[PDB]
């Protein structure tokens, strides 16, 4: 039979532009807000509204229509949902990138640790390709442990020219598990965990020119977007619910992990809402971070693997796209 | 629950130091800004809601409970030009219940401003005067011991 | 109804249809759920 | 490539006609040109001027009622199927046109072009029959603070002075 | 149109390539199979591919090959003017 | 009380309702048995998914945390600690704990799997009711068995 | 009433961008925000307690003098001077006639301000403006 | 409002029309696929100007379709609506929700909430009409309507108007 | 590049750097399911009206 006729022009894809979602884009693009970690109502007859298998996200059955586009399984491409995270969480695939960006800018004002006043930095900023420019900047900036509120003038080293700074000592950043821990040296060194909110706030203060020199794009990818605040929910087609004999229903591994994310998010939201001493909050944050990290990548060095009831490791998105049998 | 809610609104500040002990105090610059913004936001929210309600009501479908605006309904009417037919349900549309609320929202705004009058008067005087930001050490200058033998060492 | 809409952009007259393998659609959707934005465009932006 | 996705709301009162209806237009050749707006009478003359030309091409290779029939028979003869929309326009233009012959419209164009108004405004002024300066100021809000009532009052009088029939 | 090289200074090979011949025969054969007007006299033939081959031999294919260059420029070559030597 | 969202396959040409429909699984086609018109193509069959029985556990999707090819005991211990401190799963854990004890009791007497499935189902149906609030849990489990 | 809209009470302290407007029909203060909502789509009755005089958005203007009573007189004076307008040369230098003419115009303005004879005087204004 | 615009279209020709008179078929296709058509970006395309001198560029054969894609540049008269504009039309249909005014190729709908309070719906009169002390609005009546809102789709445009402002309604 | 090895790692770097792909390679076109610009696809077959008219 084929797909129905469409009035839109028929065109060929010419360019592909990669980027990162903004939190506003995920909320605007999404058609429904997921707030229930269930999939079927109490009667197990129809999918519960607001659940993982919300009818608004599309249909994967030959007998049901999509509540959004009113089209069958063979025409609906799927509609994305979104989950409003209680607290920002790191992106598992950008933790290394986040660490390099943190060491490149001051952790109190969001300004580059080295300005154009340094000859070595001047040549680094002259590099055209972004990937190598970022590496050169990181090498120069990662060894600067102070903001240098005042810098010697370039005309001569006698007088000092004032530059935007705070004179605040920078920490030595290391990655422990899924958390970034910075250590300050005294005038044993003090150690504390850098909260995801603190990193997000610092990243939002980086000037437009500052992170462009780091290889980021003002519109397509900004450092603030590398921290997840709103999580898009893939539609049922991406995570179909297979059946063995049509009398027993099975759910995709993504649905199992997504349900855990909803349960963890609600648990964290309820905790901090009333009581919940700070010790419990950090444990709840770590659990949410672990669930999200394993959802996108279940093979993380030094971390436990999210295992299924049968004992098989959960098949995350990274596993699907990688390997000889992967999507590519 | 009381501290957590009063902490989210930043009307009460927390300070943790090793003696890990937890101390609570009031940060005047933070509380005033939060009160000033929330009061402005609350008034703005009512004003925006009143403005929105002054617009035509719209339409809704009794079956699928889908909101349809005046413009959206105009493209869904039947070929006979007699009733608005729902795209999903192919059923006549029913007018929404938002016509009489126009007066209710206005009344609430009028009552709220009279009740919030002392806050507005206090804020005007606060901006006129010079506000000094408080700190734990500064707050210690006005310390009244709570107990004769309090376990907490009120020192910085 | 011969109607198209892209919620978030607020446009209904800038829609295009393309033919891609269903696996390719799955890949892009999987990437979108992974915070990556694979954007498909019909017009060139840079010269060869 | 920039997906700014910001668009100003269209509005006739603010003269924000959109993005594809800007004042400075580019023709097929590529030279910049000013947007041309046609009033109800001007559109009627232009449309049927092409229909008669269209009739000549194929062949080579008055009161309202009689004119309506003549256009109707001409419309079907010189146009193909699915002309239901064109029929409605010509019928609507004949019953709401204020200028019959080319001479009257030519004088009107030479008249209103001295104001220096926007093409949208002049077309609206030549499209809607207004009797008083206040009538045009409220029905066409864009005219406010753009032309004095003195000039507007005489322009309306002169426009009605050469009123058809 | 700065990307269209004028016919007076075309520098591409004047011989139809195997890939050009393959697509021209296939494209013309597809058109014939969809009831396209045949511009060559048929001495008895039903296969669209064979009819296309007959047209190419007599140089009666109304198509031009737009050869693209690695910078976006192109040259237009008519099937009639392209020598079929392979 | 909700949107229909139902798809019914009928032949436009034949218009006979109900229609005779034959599902050619081998050819992946749904064809009208009267005129031969194909009504739908590219039908799908009816690892990456898990099958659970929604009669003894209802709708409850959960994932355990365990060691992998490389893992530190610190993360596993604390992550398991965080998972236990959940309020939503506590209510269902009592029912799950009851199933675990029933399985142990049923498995210690050498009984078929059908009995424990029936016993677990009986417990779930009769659990969370006002009548069964003053009886010992041992009596409830024995009665269900 | 010092700096707050009589309807929405949007004080300048919280909304410094607020701008006030007045309408000649009843000379009632109202902020710009209220004007657009109530009169954008058409004429509406004045939203005041005790005032039922309809007004249009296009008639709103910015108050010049801080006193409403003086504003009414000046606008009436402008309206009258658009019809009753003469100069000393109009009477060939006859100061006695000009002074009497000026007093009559002032008397008319006084009657309009206080509504002594609104019906009779208004007809007189209409009668004179034609010729 | 009526405008003269320079428009471009992509026309597809089946190989069956690849004859010596194929250009004429393109002209016929343009008049059969453009005239009387509705576009959300340019409004209702009514008439094609300079029908003898359309600029037809060289066609490109599609890879698998087998049809030729031609870019065509032409000058056409288009009626494009805009909110805030005042137009005149004739009422065609009447209903409780409101009446519909015919303005050229477009139908403007006047809602009750956008209608003056005095006007009221009276279904007793045949045909149904809106009756008021000063005037009566019925089918075939001439109404001056101000377009209050416009929603444009890729192939359909709908607008709503009001007659509450002064100098609107019955003419 | 992601088609050969380190598929996910390469894609993550593209998102962070906002890399632009011109789809001038065979791999991009194969993934997108469109005729690659190779062999018979290195050119566009067009219609010739100048020669079409003179043939008949
Ligand atoms: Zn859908
Ligand atoms: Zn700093
Ligand atoms: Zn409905
Ligand atoms: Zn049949
Ligand atoms: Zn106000
Ligand atoms: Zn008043």
């Amino acid at each position: 039979v084929g797909q129905q006729y469409s009035s839109a022009p028929l065109r060929t894809v010419k360019e592909v532009q990669f980027g990162l979602f903004s939190p506003e884009e995920v909320r605007a693009i999404s058609v429904a807000k997921i707030r229930f970690p269930e999939t079927m109502d109490e009667t197990q007859t129809r999918a519960k509204i607001g659940g993982l298998n919300d009818p608004r996200l599309g249909s994967i059955d030959r007998n049901l229509k999509c509540q959004t586009c009113q089209e069958g399984m063979n025409e609906c491409p799927g509609h994305f949902g979104h989950i409003d995270l209680a607290k920002p969480v790191f992106h598992v695939g950008f933790i290394a990138k986040i660490k390099k960006v943190c060491e490149c800018v001051c952790m109190h004002c969001g300004k580059l640790l080295l300005d154009e006043h340094n000859e070595l930095m001047r040549q680094a900023l002259a590099i055209k390709d972004s990937k190598k420019r970022f590496a050169a900047i990181w090498t120069l900036c990662k060894t600067k442990m102070v903001c240098e509120t005042d810098v010697p003038s370039e005309d001569d080293p006698t007088q000092l020219v004032s530059r935007g700074g705070c004179g605040n000592t920078q920490p030595t950043i290391r990655k422990d598990g899924l958390k970034l821990v910075g250590s300050w040296k005294k005038d044993e060194p003090e150690l504390r965990v850098l909260s995801t909110e603190e990193i997000l706030n610092i990243f939002k203060h980086i000037s437009v020119k500052d992170f462009t020199s780091l290889g980021f794009n003002e519109v397509f990818s900004r450092p603030e977007w590398m921290i997840l605040t709103c999580l898009p929910v893939p539609p049922p087609p991406v995570r179909p619910s297979i059946s063995f004999n049509e009398s027993q229903r099975g759910e995709d591994d993504l649905t199992f992990k997504l349900a855990d994310i909803l349960k963890a998010n609600i648990s964290l939201e309820t905790l901090e809402h009333n009581g919940a001493p700070h010790h419990a909050i950090e444990e709840a944050e770590s659990l949410l971070q672990f669930h999200v990290a394993t959802y996108m990548d279940n093979d993380i060095a030094g971390q436990p693997q999210a295992l299924q009831k049968s004992g098989r490791p959960v098949k995350s998105i990274r596993a699907r796209l990688k390997g000889k049998e992967g999507r590519i | 629950p009381l501290i957590a809610r009063l902490r989210s609104d930043r009307l009460i500040s927390i300070h943790k130091q090793r003696e890990e002990r937890v101390y609570y105090y009031v940060k005047y610059p933070h509380a005033i800004d939060a009160i000033k913004w929330k009061v402005h936001q609350v008034v703005q929210r009512l004003k925006d809601d009143l403005d929105k309600n002054s617009e035509p009501n719209g339409y809704m479908c009794p079956i699928c409970l889908t909101k349809y605006t005046q413009l959206e309904a105009v493209q869904l009417l039947n070929f006979d030009r007699t009733e608005f037919l729902c795209s999903l349900c192919d059923e006549p549309l029913v007018e929404d219940d938002s016509g009489k609320k126009n007066k209710e929202k206005q009344d609430k705004l009028n009552r709220l401003m009279d009740q919030i009058q002392p806050i507005i008067d206090s804020l005007k005087k606060i901006d006129d005067s010079r506000i000094e930001e408080n700190t734990f050490e500064i707050a210690l200058a006005r310390l009244i011991p709570p107990q004769n033998q309090s376990h907490a060492a009120y020192t910085y | 109804h011969n109607q198209f809409e892209c919620k978030g952009c607020d446009n209904k007259i800038d829609i295009y249809q393309i033919h891609i393998p269903y696996a390719a659609k799955l890949l892009f959707q999987e990437l979108m759920a992974m915070n990556i934005t694979p954007r498909l465009y019909t017009d060139r932006s840079r010269d060869f | 490539r920039r997906l700014k996705k910001v668009e100003e709301e269209e509005n006739a009162a603010t003269l924000q006609l959109g993005q594809e209806f800007q004042l400075k237009q580019i023709n097929h050749q590529g030279e910049e040109e000013e947007l041309i707006a046609l009033n109800l009478s001007e559109a009627r003359l232009v449309i049927k001027e092409a229909l008669v030309e269209r009739r000549r091409a194929f062949k080579r290779s008055e009161t309202r009622e009689k004119e309506l029939e003549s256009i109707d028979v001409l419309l079907e003869q010189t146009t193909g199927g699915n002309n239901k929309d064109l029929k409605n326009t010509m019928q609507y233009l004949t019953n709401f046109s204020r200028f019959r012959d080319q001479e009257t419209v030519g004088a009107v164009i030479q008249l209103l072009k001295s104001t220096g108004l926007h093409p949208f405004e002049v077309a609206q002024l030549g499209s809607l029959a207004c009797d008083t300066a206040d009538e045009a100021k409220t029905l066409i809000p864009s005219l406010n603070n753009k032309i004095s009532d003195d000039e507007l009052e005489r322009i309306l009088k002169e426009l009605s002075n050469l009123e058809t029939l | 149109k700065e990307k269209a090289i004028p016919k007076d200074q075309r520098a591409t090979t004047p011989y139809m390539t195997k890939y050009e011949r393959a697509r021209i025969l296939g494209t013309r054969a597809l058109q014939i199979s969809m009831n396209a007007p045949v511009f060559v006299d048929l001495e008895g033939e039903t296969d669209p591919l064979r009819i296309a081959m007959k047209e190419l031999a007599e140089k009666k294919i109304p198509l031009v090959i737009r050869r693209y260059l690695p910078d976006g420029s192109f040259e237009d070559w008519s099937v009639e003017e392209l020598i079929v030597d392979l | 009380r909700g949107p229909n969202l139902n798809i019914v396959l009928t032949c436009p040409e034949c218009k006979v309702y109900p229609p005779k429909i034959v599902e050619r699984f081998s050819e992946g086609d749904v064809v009208c048995a009267l005129c031969g018109l194909v009504l739908s193509d590219k039908l799908v069959d009816t690892r990456v998914g898990e099958a659970s029985n929604p009669l003894l556990d209802g709708n409850n999707l959960s994932t355990r945390i365990g060691k992998g090819e490389t893992t530190d005991m610190r993360f596993t211990k604390e992550l398991n600690k965080a998972q236990g401190k959940n309020v939503m799963d506590k209510k269902d854990n009592e029912v799950q704990a009851a199933f675990a004890k029933i399985t142990m009791l049923c498995d210690a007497a050498e009984l078929p799997k059908i009995v424990k499935d029936c016993a677990k189902e009986a417990y779930k149906l009769c659990h969370d009711e006002k009548t069964l609030k003053g009886k010992s849990m041992e009596s409830i489990m024995a009665a269900s068995i | 009433n010092k700096d707050m809209c009589p309807i929405c009470k949007t004080d300048r302290y919280l909304s410094p961008d607020v701008k006030f407007l007045v309408n000649p029909e009843c000379y009632h203060r109202i902020c710009e925000s209220c004007v657009d909502r109530i009169f954008s789509l058409g004429p509406a009755q004045c939203p005041y307690k005790g005032c039922d005089k309809i007004l249009r958005k296009n008639k709103f203007k910015t108050q010049i003098f801080d006193d409403v009573e003086v504003e009414k007189e000046v606008d009436i004076r402008k309206r009258v001077f658009n019809v009753f307008n003469k100069t000393i040369d109009d009477f060939n230098g006859d100061l006695v006639e000009y002074n009497k003419y000026l007093e009559e115009v002032e008397d008319i303005i006084y009657k309009l301000d206080h509504g002594i004879d609104v019906a009779k005087t208004e007809e007189k204004l209409r009668t004179y403006e034609e010729l | 409002m009526f405008f003269i615009k320079d428009l471009s279209l992509n026309i597809t020709l089946h190989p069956s029309f690849f004859g010596p008179r194929m250009k004429q078929y393109l002209k016929t296709k343009l008049l059969e696929e453009v005239e009387g058509s509705c576009t959300g970006k340019f409004g209702y395309i009514l008439c094609v100007l300079d029908y003898d001198n359309i600029d037809i560029q060289r066609g490109r054969i599609l890879p698998t379709d087998g049809s030729a894609e031609f870019n065509v540049k032409y000058r056409a008269v288009v009626f494009k609506p805009f909110k805030g504009e005042v137009v005149d039309g004739t009422v065609v249909s009447c209903s409780q929700h409101g009446f519909e005014v015919q303005v050229g190729p477009m139908k403007v709908f006047v809602t009750k909430h956008l209608m003056p309070q005095d006007l009221t719906f009276n279904a007793g009169s045949n045909p149904p009409s809106y009756q008021s002390s000063e005037d009566v609005i019925t089918i075939k009546s001439r109404i001056r309507v101000k377009i209050e809102g416009c929603i444009s789709q890729v192939s359909s445009i709908h607008a709503i108007g009001s007659i509450k402002e002064d100098y609107l309604g019955a003419i | 590049r992601c088609s050969f090895e380190e598929t996910v790692e390469i894609l993550f770097e593209a998102g962070a750097s906002a890399e632009l792909d011109d789809c001038r390679g065979v791999s991009e076109n194969v993934i997108l399911g469109q005729m690659a610009p190779i062999g018979t696809g290195a050119f566009d077959v067009m219609i010739d009206e100048e020669s079409l008219v003179k043939y008949m």
